C-alpha cells in the first residue's frame, strides 16, 4: 500500500497514521489490520477489524477508515509506542493479503 | 375457644417469584374492553417460532457475502444460543434469560441475488466430538447437512437437530468450557455461479420441538 | 411419601410445590432382594 | 453346566461358567430420551467380544488388589472406529472374564462392575461387593460372566470425556499354589458392547 | 502463556529448498491457525502461507508451488519448507498463531478481519 | 443353605431353617426416601454459596447416606440464616443474575428463612461420583442444584425432599482399632 515513510509526535500529543491503498485492496465493507513492530522484534497486531484493539493492548490507539483510507491514531503518546507500524489488508483482485510500506513514529 | 394457629419460624417471608397474591387494598374496577385485540402473543416462545429474526455477521451485517477468496466455508458458529453470530438475534434474546434450552433450533436461509446468479450452498451441523469445525463442504459431508440450490424459492429453512448427552443444554456458556458446550454450526458455499458480490440473508427461528424452562435473570 | 406428614391437601399445587415429573412411553434391588434363593439344597432330616 | 453366549458373529462358550450375573436392570432403559430429537440410530456391528488382558493373578498378590480397566477401553475393532466417529453412544458392556487355573490351586477372585469408579481407601474393598460381581475360584468356576445396562446421567455421554462403567477384579483369597496346581493364573476379559446405539455423526479429519 | 519460536538455518546456498520450522508452546497446535510471514529487509512484510487447525496448508499465490507447509499436532511444531531459495528473497521470517482455525487459508490469516494474530514469535532469518 | 456362592447369587438364610420362626419386621425407618427427609447442615458456607450436594460431611447421616448411592434426584427444601436478602437461581443461570432479584428472593425475617426450591439439573439423575471430568476425575460443575447469593450466610440446611437412590456403594462405617466393638458412650439416664 502506500503510507507516509514516518510522523513525528510528541509525548502527551495524538499522533495520526495514514493508511491508503486502493477499492479492491480496501473495500468500504472490507476493513484493515494495524500492525506495531519495535525494531530488532517481531510484529505486534494493536487494530484487528479496523475499530477494535487486540488482548493486552491499551486502550490509548484508535483505528478509523474512510473509504480507501484507514487511520491508525494514538492518543497519551509513550516511550515505547515509538516503533514501525505496518497496516495489512486483503486485496480481492490480488488475491492475496498484501501489506504497507511501513511508517516509523518517533517521539520527541 | 379460640382455634391454636401455631404458626410456623423461619417460613411464609415475601419472596419476589412467590406464588401467593396480595391482598386487595382497592374496590372492584372495570377496565376499558379490549375484545380480539391485534397481535397479542400468550407465549414469548410461539413468538420466536411464528417470526424469524437475522444472525450478527461482519460489520453488522446479516447476510453472508460469497468469498472473494476461493473459500467454501462463509461462516462457522457456535451452536449455542449465546454466541456473537447470534447476539443480534430475537432468538437469543428471550433465550438468554432462561437457564437452559431445548428442542431443535430452525436456520432460514434466503438467497437475495440477481436472477443471472446461480449459486449452491450446505448448512452443516458438526457435533462437540472434534477440537474444531469441519475443515471443508467434503469434510463437514459426513455429519448430518443439507445442500440446496438457488431456484424459484428463495429462502431454505434447516432445522438444526438438538443432540446433546444431557437433556438440558446452558442457554450461556461459561467461561471455564474452553470449547463450545454444544456443536459448532457451519455454512458452506460449495458451489457459485457468477456469484462475485451476491449476498445470502440467514435467519434463525425457534423450531417446533425447541422450549426454554427455569427463568432466571441475567444482566443484558 | 417421604418425612410429609401433615394430613390435609397441601395448600400450593403438586406444580409449585414440587418439579412435575415426566415420564418416557421398578426398584431393582427389592425385585433381587426377593428373588433370594430361600431354603435348604438338598434332603432335610 | 456349560454356557454359551453369542454376541454378533462371535460366540465364547464357557464349560464351567458357574452362571450370568445381571447389574441393575435385567435390560436397558429406553434408547430414544428427549435429547438427540430421535437421530440415534442402532449399530449392530460393534456388538462383538473383544478379548482384553487383565493383570495376571499371582500368590504374591495379596487381598485387596484390586485392578480396574476402563470401559470402554482403545478399541481398534469396529467399535474403536464408531466411538471415534461419533459424538455420544450408548451400550451396555456384558464383560465376561476368565482365569484359568489347575484347579489343585484354591483362590477366590471377585470381579465387579462399578459405575463412576472412585480409587478406594481400602475399607471399601470389604463392601465393594454391592456392585454386580461374580467369583472367580479355581475350585468352581474358571469364567465370571456379567451383564449390566448402561447407566449415565446424560442419555449420551462421548466416552472420551467420561466412561460409566469400570471392570474391577479384586483379590478377595490369595491364591494358594500347589505343586500339582498352576504357579500362577492370568485373567484376560472378552467384554462385548450390548444394545450399543450412535447419534450425532461427527465429521472426518 | 502463547510462545512461538523459530528454529531453522540463518544461511542458506542459493538454488536450494530451506526448511524451517516453528515449534510451539502454550497452546494446542490443533486449535488455532499458524501463518508464515516473512519480511524483506527493512522492506514491508509479505505474508507466505499458513495451515489451518485441520491442516489446510494454503499458500500465498505469487510465491505458490515454490514452498510446502507441513503441520503436525502431536509434536507441537509447524514446518514450512521453501524451494529455489535465491539471494532476492533474503528477509527474516515470522510464524505466527491465528486465533480462528482456518480463518481465511488462501491468504495467511487477516482476511475476514474478525480474528488477528495473536502471538507473532521470537522470529528467525 | 449350601448355596454354591461363586455366582454371586442373593441367598438370604431364616430362623426357620433349623426350627426357629422368622419374626414381623418393619423397615419404614430403614426407607430411603424416609431418611432422606431429614435435614442435614451444609459446612462450610460463604456469600455467593452455591447450594449443590457432597458439601454435607460424609460422616452425616444425611450425607452418608447421600454417599451411598451414586445417582441420587431430590427436591431440596434449603433453610438459610441470610444476615441479608438471600437470592436463589438456577444452575444454569450465572454468577451475576443473583444481582439482578429478577429471580426467586426471599427478604429478611426475624427466623432463618426454609425455602422450597426445586431441581433444576438438565442431567437425568445427579452422580456423587463421576469418571472423567466434563471440559471442551472432578465431578462436573452442571451437577449443582443452585446458586444462593446473600450479604452474609450465617448457616445453611439441605433437605431432599421425595429423594431416590440407584447403584448402591459402600456405607464405610466408622473403623474401630485394637477392639472387640466400638465401646461408644450410649446416651445414659443420670443415676
Amino acid at each position: 500500500l502506500t503510507q507516509p515513510s514516518s510522523v513525528s509526535g510528541s509525548l502527551g500529543q495524538r499522533v495520526s497514521i495514514t493508511c491508503s491503498g486502493s477499492s479492491s485492496n480496501v473495500g468500504r465493507g472490507n476493513y484493515v489490520n494495524w500492525f506495531q513492530q519495535i525494531p530488532g522484534s517481531a510484529p505486534r497486531t494493536l487494530i484487528y477489524g479496523a475499530t477494535s484493539r487486540a488482548s493486552g493492548v491499551p486502550d490509548r490507539f484508535s483505528g478509523s477508515r474512510s473509504g480507501n483510507t484507514a487511520t491508525l491514531t494514538i492518543s497519551s503518546l509513550q516511550a515505547e509506542d515509538e516503533a514501525d507500524y505496518f497496516c495489512a489488508t486483503y486485496d480481492s483482485s490480488s488475491n492475496t493479503a498484501v501489506f504497507g510500506s511501513g511508517t516509523t513514529l518517533t517521539v520527541l | 375457644g379460640i382455634v391454636p394457629v401455631a404458626c410456623s419460624d423461619g417460613y411464609g417471608g415475601l419472596v419476589t417469584t412467590d406464588p401467593k397474591t396480595a391482598d386487595p387494598a382497592y374496590g372492584m374496577v372495570y377496565n376499558p374492553p379490549r375484545t380480539n385485540y391485534p397481535g397479542r402473543f400468550t407465549n414469548l416462545l410461539d413468538v420466536a417460532e411464528a417470526c424469524p429474526t437475522f444472525l450478527c455477521f461482519d460489520d453488522g451485517k446479516p447476510y453472508v457475502v460469497t468469498r472473494a477468496d476461493e473459500q467454501r466455508l462463509l461462516a462457522k458458529f457456535d451452536l449455542s444460543l449465546a454466541a456473537k453470530h447470534m447476539s443480534n438475534t430475537y432468538l437469543s434474546g428471550i433465550a438468554q434469560y432462561y437457564a437452559q434450552y431445548s428442542g431443535t433450533i430452525n436456520l432460514h436461509f434466503m438467497f437475495t441475488g440477481s436472477t443471472d446468479s446461480k449459486a449452491r450452498y450446505m448448512v452443516a451441523y458438526v457435533p462437540p466430538g472434534v477440537t474444531t469445525p469441519p475443515d471443508t463442504p467434503e469434510r463437514a459431508a459426513h455429519c448430518i447437512h443439507a445442500e440446496w440450490d438457488t431456484g424459484l424459492n428463495s429462502k431454505f429453512t434447516f432445522s438444526i437437530p438438538y443432540v446433546s448427552a444431557a437433556d438440558y443444554a446452558y442457554t450461556a456458556s461459561d467461561v471455564a468450557d474452553t470449547t463450545n458446550v454444544q456443536g459448532w454450526v457451519c455454512i458452506y458455499q460449495i458451489t457459485h455461479g457468477k456469484a462475485e458480490q451476491d449476498t445470502l440473508v440467514v435467519s434463525v427461528s425457534a423450531g417446533k420441538d425447541f422450549e426454554l424452562r427455569l427463568p432466571i435473570d441475567p444482566r443484558a | 411419601s417421604g418425612n410429609t406428614g401433615s394430613i390435609i391437601n397441601n395448600y400450593y399445587m403438586q406444580q409449585y410445590q414440587n418439579s412435575m415429573d415426566t415420564q418416557l412411553g421398578n426398584d431393582w434391588f427389592s425385585k433381587l432382594a426377593s428373588s433370594a434363593f430361600t431354603g435348604l439344597f438338598g434332603a432335610l432330616l | 453346566r456349560i454356557l454359551t453366549t453369542r454376541n454378533g458373529h462371535t460366540t465364547s462358550t464357557t464349560q464351567s461358567s458357574v452362571g450370568v450375573t445381571y447389574g441393575y436392570s435385567t435390560g436397558e432403559d429406553h434408547v430414544s430420551g428427549p435429547n438427540t430429537s430421535g437421530l440415534e440410530t442402532r449399530v449392530v456391528q460393534a456388538e462383538r467380544f473383544f478379548k482384553k488382558h487383565l493383570f495376571d493373578w499371582t500368590t504374591d498378590k495379596p487381598f485387596g488388589h484390586i485392578e480396574k480397566l476402563e470401559l470402554p477401553t482403545d478399541h481398534k475393532g469396529v467399535y474403536g472406529q464408531l466411538v471415534d466417529s461419533f459424538a455420544y453412544m450408548r451400550n451396555g458392556w456384558d464383560v465376561e472374564v476368565s482365569a484359568v487355573g489347575n484347579q489343585f490351586n484354591g483362590g477366590c477372585l471377585l470381579v465387579a462392575m462399578v459405575p463412576e469408579f472412585k480409587e478406594f481407601t481400602t475399607r471399601e474393598k470389604y463392601q465393594l461387593t454391592l456392585f454386580p460381581h461374580q467369583f472367580i475360584s479355581p475350585r468352581t468356576n474358571m469364567t465370571a460372566h456379567i451383564t449390566v445396562p448402561y447407566l449415565g446421567v446424560n442419555r449420551y455421554d462421548q466416552y472420551n470425556k467420561h466412561k460409566p462403567w469400570t471392570l474391577v477384579v479384586m483379590v478377595v483369597s490369595p491364591l494358594t499354589t500347589s505343586s500339582i496346581g498352576a504357579s500362577q493364573i492370568k485373567v484376560y476379559t472378552n467384554i462385548a458392547p450390548t444394545h450399543v446405539h450412535v447419534a450425532g455423526e461427527l465429521p472426518s479429519k | 502463556q502463547v510462545q512461538l519460536r523459530e528454529s531453522g538455518p540463518s544461511l542458506v546456498k542459493p538454488s536450494q529448498t530451506l526448511s524451517l520450522t516453528c515449534t510451539v508452546s502454550g497452546f494446542s497446535l490443533s486449535r488455532y491457525q499458524v501463518s508464515w510471514v516473512r519480511q524483506a529487509p527493512g522492506k514491508a512484510l509479505e505474508c507466505l502461507s499458513s495451515i489451518s487447525a485441520g491442516g489446510s496448508t494454503g499458500y500465498n499465490p505469487a510465491l505458490k508451488s515454490r514452498l510446502s507447509i507441513t503441520k503436525d499436532n502431536s509434536k507441537n511444531e509447524v514446518s514450512l519448507s521453501v524451494s529455489t531459495v535465491t539471494p532476492e528473497d533474503t528477509a527474516t521470517y515470522y510464524c505466527a498463531k491465528y486465533t480462528d482455525n482456518y480463518d481465511s487459508v488462501n491468504a495467511c490469516g487477516f482476511y475476514s478481519g474478525n480474528y488477528y494474530f495473536d502471538a507473532w514469535g521470537q522470529g528467525l532469518l | 443353605t449350601t448355596a454354591t456362592g461363586e455366582s454371586a447369587d442373593p441367598v438370604t438364610t431364616t430362623v426357620e431353617n433349623y426350627g426357629g420362626e422368622t419374626q414381623v419386621q418393619r423397615r419404614h425407618h430403614t426407607d430411603v426416601s424416609f431418611i432422606m427427609d431429614r435435614f442435614v447442615q451444609i459446612k462450610p458456607v460463604s456469600p455467593t454459596h452455591v447450594i449443590d450436594l457432597m458439601q454435607t460431611h460424609q460422616h452425616g447421616l444425611v450425607g452418608a447416606m447421600l454417599r451411598a448411592a451414586t445417582y441420587y434426584f431430590s427436591d431440596l427444601e434449603i433453610v438459610v440464616n441470610h444476615t441479608g436478602r438471600l437470592t436463589w437461581v438456577p444452575n444454569g443461570a450465572p454468577e451475576a443474575a443473583l444481582d439482578n432479584t429478577s429471580n426467586p428472593t426471599a427478604y429478611h425475617k426475624a427466623p432463618f428463612t426454609r425455602l422450597a426450591l426445586p431441581y433444576t439439573a438438565p442431567h437425568r439423575v445427579l452422580a456423587t461420583v463421576y469418571n472423567g471430568n466434563s471440559k471442551y476425575a472432578q465431578l462436573p460443575a452442571s451437577f449443582n442444584y443452585g446458586a444462593i447469593r446473600a450479604t452474609e450466610i450465617q448457616e445453611l440446611l439441605v433437605r431432599m425432599k421425595r429423594a431416590e437412590l440407584y447403584c448402591p456403594r459402600p456405607l464405610l462405617a466408622v473403623k474401630v482399632t485394637s477392639q472387640d466393638r466400638h465401646k461408644q458412650k450410649i446416651i445414659a439416664p443420670a443415676k
